[PDB]
């Protein structure tokens, strides 16, 4: 997935 | 004579490093690193080992979890956790250690488990009414708090907080904060429960504000010396430490605690050899 976290994937 | 240690984080990537803050000498050393990349974990102190639960590996979130030995110097790997965890919160209450919300990372997390020391191994408990992702949580007097996060159903940060009793197995909302905050610094000093720093979308805080579970209000306290999101965040000797975390933009080497006597944030003499978000801590002895 995203590597990102998902409040900075908003 | 008590020692801190910071494990994992981010710098800028997920990292094995750990290093230790010696307090009667100040200086910061390498100690044993994590077998694995990790990275928005939850650390907790439990009598008397460090444990690393779930996070990201910079690139799988996990569900593994990882106890290190204060004494030898060296991590070992109980038994995983039932869902893999990304930026939840951990902490210890009634000799067991919850594991709270995070990302899974196909959708934020309202399931709460916890682990037995006794049985080696996790079960699920009453599940979060909101799903709370880069979510802190405080113990206090036998009450397990889940303060603020990040909903992805309403997409947005939360400044709701809700309270976990062990003996009804249930949550229920108690008084909201004066702002929302998400991937907040939370932790619990004179059976006060600190929300430090967090941040709504790319605003980050410096503000700090206090819970009182007698009340149920929230006051305000002075302002960290920075503006901190995902911080690292354990209290010893009266003293609230805050470790790292990051501006939205770069992640900090800087430490300071607060002291609820004067009302003040003091810079740690000595920054950590590298800047880490997303790093847990905990406090042992030597
Ligand atoms: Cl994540
Ligand atoms: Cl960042």
């Amino acid at each position: 997935e995203c590597e990102e976290t998902e409040v900075d994937q908003h | 004579p008590k020692v801190m240690i910071v494990v994992g984080g981010q710098a800028p990537k997920a990292i094995r490093s750990v290093e230790c803050y010696d307090f009667e000498e100040d200086r910061w050393d390498q100690i044993a690193e994590l077998p694995s990349r990790r990275c928005r974990a939850g650390v907790v102190f439990m009598a008397g080992h460090v444990y690393a639960v779930g996070g990201f590996n910079g690139s799988l979130r996990v569900r593994t979890v990882d106890v290190y030995d204060g004494v030898k110097d060296q991590w070992t790997s109980i038994a995983s956790m039932q869902e893999r965890r990304s930026t939840l919160g951990a902490a210890v209450l009634n000799d067991l250690l919850y594991a709270v919300g995070g990302f899974d990372g196909s959708t934020g997390l309202a399931s709460v488990e916890a682990y037995s020391y006794k049985t080696n191994e996790w079960f699920f408990v009453a599940p979060m009414n909101t799903r709370r992702s880069s979510v802190g949580v405080g113990v206090v007097e036998g009450k397990l708090y889940a303060v603020g996060g990040y909903d992805g159903a309403s997409r947005q940060c939360l400044s709701t907080v809700e309270q976990y009793n062990p003996a009804t197995n249930e949550w229920i909302y108690v008084a909201d904060m004066s702002t929302r905050r998400s991937g907040a610094g939370v932790g619990v000093l004179s059976g006060q429960l600190y929300a430090t720093g967090g941040h709504d979308g790319p605003l980050v805080r410096k503000s700090v504000e206090v819970y009182d579970p007698g009340t149920n209000t929230w006051k305000q306290v002075a302002d960290m010396n920075m503006c901190r999101r995902n911080a690292g965040v354990c209290a010893v000797n009266g003293l609230l430490y805050v470790v790292g975390g990051d501006d939205g933009s770069c992640n900090l080497a800087s430490v300071e605690y607060y002291n609820p006597v004067t009302d003040k944030w003091t810079l740690l003499p000595t920054n950590m050899s590298t800047g880490r978000s997303y790093a847990g801590v905990a406090v042992i002895h030597k």
